[PDB]
């Protein structure tokens, strides 16, 4: 009888436990569908789309390069890509082309250092283009380097004429704007292809002809042998400005010095009028307003500047707090289970 | 030996100087230049890429070509 | 007797709950290593290899945007790179300089606004590199401009001369290519360092001096005075152009108009033929071929045309069906095996 | 009695598997949160992230495409966008604007090939900006065609001097720089608005004027009707290089060829001396060193290496032996379950 | 008939020769260049990137629009 | 003045006309353009990219210094 109802107290008790043990069996169903379906997005829609970002990120990489590649082509051989005739080369392909210094430019070509000034300054170095090849896309470039002779000895002088007076007359001395000299010897000179420079004249062709015995006696002192214009019904020039010096003539006519307010008078003696731009910065000659004076203005400056951020920074995922529960509870029972299975 | 005093008595000044030089016969040298670098890796990564800087070269280079066939 | 195989019938029942109980907690652990291999790819693997992508995309913008700075540089200041002894500069680099305008540019340099068309069509601004560092990596430019002075009054003409034909001989007349007008006054021109321009002629030296009395009255009407040439066994040039207007000397000669094809006539009493384009676009003098009218070809234009494809967008994971489905059939045995102890 | 002691025994022993199945459940707990816990680390922190990535490289690919575009202009139009008054256009632009090629340039401009050799490297043909639009990004470019009239039969030559001797004497020969023929006629030629280039002279404005009755018996062969010039006191050129051939007067001074270290002897019969760039590549003639032969220097090669890397390599997760694991033996409780039924 | 055997015993030489042409009038083309691409896209991943260019073409464009409506 | 009349009659035409401007002492100004910019992270993402910039700095930089330097 007591028996009876504890057989039947444990039929209903243990047959409760054999359904709660199928729940918690499904669910543990339930958390590996879970597990692999993270496991499917990890490895199907992250992984591929992490190596697009990265394909697609090496070749921004390689296009970058290859961009800075052609500026810095761009940067040095600019106008022979858009002239393939004939144009001036810059003075990084000149380094470049001898050895990979401009004192082996100097030694190589034999130049001077001021020779290499004149030379660029005149632009007498040349490059054509003589082969394109659009399949391995390199082009040939032909540069021309000018030989240069010096005469020793000869001096080019330039020449530069204004009127003067002599009583109330106004007169004019015509000669060459050009001349040259070696020693005591004088002739002319034909600035045609020629470039005048402080340090040397560079001529493509020659300039040297030799000039007339009446020519030589004027510039040589005898300057009543000197063609002579007289002004009448006609006009020239009045002043003349020489490295911030002014050669002017202010006879019979108003010069006045603009920054002073002074008036230029000259003396009746002199020919004439040198002013210096110390003096007189800015100068009035027959109503001309000359600037003699160089004016500074302040200094610019080209700048930029590039603010950026830092990279995002992902921390760790941190989930071992709740993974550690559960293996401590699954601990628990694990020995507790065992320990009261000694009991059966 | 020119008179630089006598001579600005009747407006001539000698307003520079410098030295001779005339050109003589040119040296010359060829320069090759390569406009597509030596790329090693070319993987499928960039494929897309090389073609493009590819396009940006026959822009500059083509009519070059046509010029200097046309022209000689 | 029937209690004691009762007794064996809940021992044999309830220790295989105890066996089926041990299969699941072991499985756990399957569940807890599964997830924490997850979370050990996560930390080890993804974030890495973000962190690498983000550092990497990072320097790519910045190398982007430094490239474009240096574009920038080679755009406005590239001449000048090439060319460090001497060039020009660009009308952005003027701009930058003076102020950021080119109101300012005007008044600071005291031009006119037709003076700044004269200075930049003769290129008359240059600029030199004076110094270079390297270690800081910049340059300093030294730029000069040039200062006008205008000689009111005075009007810079320029001569052009046929061959004209009085009977059957045909002359020629020599005149100098450049004369100059101050009011009544005539004088000689010398283009050697000008630059001739509808606004007006900037001379970088002087350019008048006086011109003879027996040239002044050639040039004043009294055309006997002038200097004629008989081109006998020589030859000159028939024909002038000048602003769309062809003036010719179609005496003893075939004249005749492509387009229409009429034969033009020359009448005896005048010297000279003047032909406009309009009348005539296309004109065969002496055999030559004369285009005088305009021709305009078809506007043409340079454009380009980018596409680009939208972002990727990863969408949400989406596991909670099963997980949410777990929840529900774990708790859900809670109170079932609690409702056990409460019979007990 | 005994089975008193059995029932106790074994409801003690289920009562510990009641609270042994409940660990497992909170264990169970811990799962979920721990498997939540990872989602929505994905959802939140690596999506957003991937997206920003994503969303990031795509403004780069533009910029770079943008930044591309712009050195493809810069590399065609530079000049133009530098100088917006008048500026030489490139052999690209040039072939864009007259169809898309140089055949059809050759066709619509009327050139012949040498005609635009000689108007490419005289510049000749010039562009100007007419038009800016800063609000939508363009400007209209207008390019000026020369037109080319060729005089049939008339040849321009350039005459270069050099002083000869008389026994002691050193005389000049007075002749203009160039001379243009027509058959048997010769005229004048000014060079001012020309390009001398051996396709032919392309000339802006007139160059032919006729020649005086006594020029023109000096060049037909009457050299006694010349004006020359006897040089005393003076000096002239005492050479003359001409593509790799000197003309030399050197008489009465002392010639040497630098290379051979030979004398070059003026022998009395002849005039002047000619000597070829292969017999002597450098002279010396009166103490000065003319280069006659032409050096040629080691070819040189511009050249770049690029070196990449593979991009990042992330595998599959690999972590379903676990997952495995666990399935099987959910599947072994799942089937022992029914087994304790039967027995109860 | 330039006779240049007695020319050249006065010192007289010929270096060159070439034929003569002289420029008639010019003709004229107009030609746009667009210096904006044409972008389809126009997301808000790009509004940056188009903003940046445009500056770009700011600093280059404008002082050309300014001199013309100052010179002109 | 001049009779453009009567020149006619001879074959001399006025092709032009301009005013005559002479030019003077010209002024002077320094710009200083400042080629690497200024950044303020650098952090060790931005080391590679910002030597490489330097590099295409001195391969234009360079040569001008150099030649500045012998030529003075
Ligand atoms: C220079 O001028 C002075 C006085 O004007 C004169 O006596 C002299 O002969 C001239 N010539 C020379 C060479 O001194
Ligand atoms: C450079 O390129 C050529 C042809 O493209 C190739 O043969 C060569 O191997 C490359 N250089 C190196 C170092 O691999
Ligand atoms: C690379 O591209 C080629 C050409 O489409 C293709 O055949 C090949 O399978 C690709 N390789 C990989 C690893 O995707
Ligand atoms: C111009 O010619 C006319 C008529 O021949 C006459 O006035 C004179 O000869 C000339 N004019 C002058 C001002 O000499
Ligand atoms: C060239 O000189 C020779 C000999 O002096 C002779 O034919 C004649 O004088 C000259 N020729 C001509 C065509 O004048
Ligand atoms: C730009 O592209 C769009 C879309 O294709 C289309 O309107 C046309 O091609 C262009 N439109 C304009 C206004 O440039
Ligand atoms: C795009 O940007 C605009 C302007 O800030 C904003 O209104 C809009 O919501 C953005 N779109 C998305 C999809 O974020
Ligand atoms: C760059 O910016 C920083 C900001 O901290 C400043 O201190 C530094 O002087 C700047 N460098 C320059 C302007 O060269
Ligand atoms: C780069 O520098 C950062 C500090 O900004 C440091 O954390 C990191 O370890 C460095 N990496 C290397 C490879 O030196």
């Amino acid at each position: 009888m007591l028996n009876s109802q504890a057989i039947d107290n444990l039929r209903a008790s243990l047959e409760t436990t054999n359904q709660a043990i199928e729940a918690i069996r499904q669910a543990g169903q339930g958390m590996i569908l879970a597990v692999q379906g993270v496991q499917d997005y990890i490895n199907n829609e992250l992984i591929p789309s992490m190596n697009q970002l990265s394909c697609d990120l090496i070749g921004q990489k390689l296009g970058l390069k290859l961009l800075r590649y052609y500026t810095e082509i761009l940067s040095l051989f600019g106008p022979s890509l858009r002239d393939p005739i004939s144009a001036e080369i810059s003075i990084q392909a000149l380094s470049y082309a001898l050895g990979g210094d401009i004192n082996k430019v100097l030694e190589k070509l034999g130049y001077s250092g001021g020779d290499l000034l004149g030379i660029l300054e005149s632009r007498g170095i040349k490059a054509r283009i003589t082969h394109v090849d659009t399949e391995s896309y390199f082009i040939v470039l032909s540069i021309a380097y000018p030989t240069l002779s010096e005469i020793k000895g000869v001096i080019v002088h330039r020449l530069e004429g204004v009127s003067y007076n002599i009583g109330s007359q106004e007169w004019y001395t015509t000669v060459p704007k050009y001349v040259a000299t070696q020693g005591y010897l004088i002739s002319n000179f034909d600035e045609s292809s020629c470039t005048f420079m402080p340090e040397g004249t560079v001529c493509s062709q020659n300039a040297l002809y030799p000039m007339s015995p009446l020519l030589q006696e004027c510039l040589r002192g005898s300057t009543k042998s000197c063609a002579r214009t007289l002004v009448s019904g006609s006009f020239g020039n009045r002043f003349i400005l020489s490295q911030g010096n002014l050669i002017a003539n202010c006879a019979s006519i108003l010069c006045k010095c603009y920054t002073t307010g002074t008036i230029i008078n000259q003396d009746p003696d002199k020919i004439l009028t040198y002013i210096a731009a110390d003096h007189c910065p800015v100068v009035e000659v027959n109503g001309v307003t000359i600037q003699v004076g160089s004016r500074r203005y302040p200094d610019a400056v080209y700048l930029h500047r590039i603010d950026l951020g830092p990279p995002i920074s992902l921390g760790r995922l941190d989930v071992g707090t709740n993974l550690g529960n559960a293996i401590a509870k699954l601990e628990d029972a694990k020995e507790l289970l065992e320990s009261s299975d000694q009991i059966l | 030996q020119i008179h630089w005093g006598n001579l600005s008595k009747i407006g001539v000044v000698g307003i520079g100087s410098a030295s001779y030089k005339v050109m003589t016969r040119s040296s010359h040298q060829s320069l090759v230049i390569k406009l597509m670098p030596n790329i090693t890796l070319l993987n499928n990564c960039t494929r897309v890429e090389i073609a493009e800087y590819r396009r940006l070269l026959r822009t500059v280079l083509e009519p070059i070509r046509d010029a200097l066939n046309a022209m000689t």
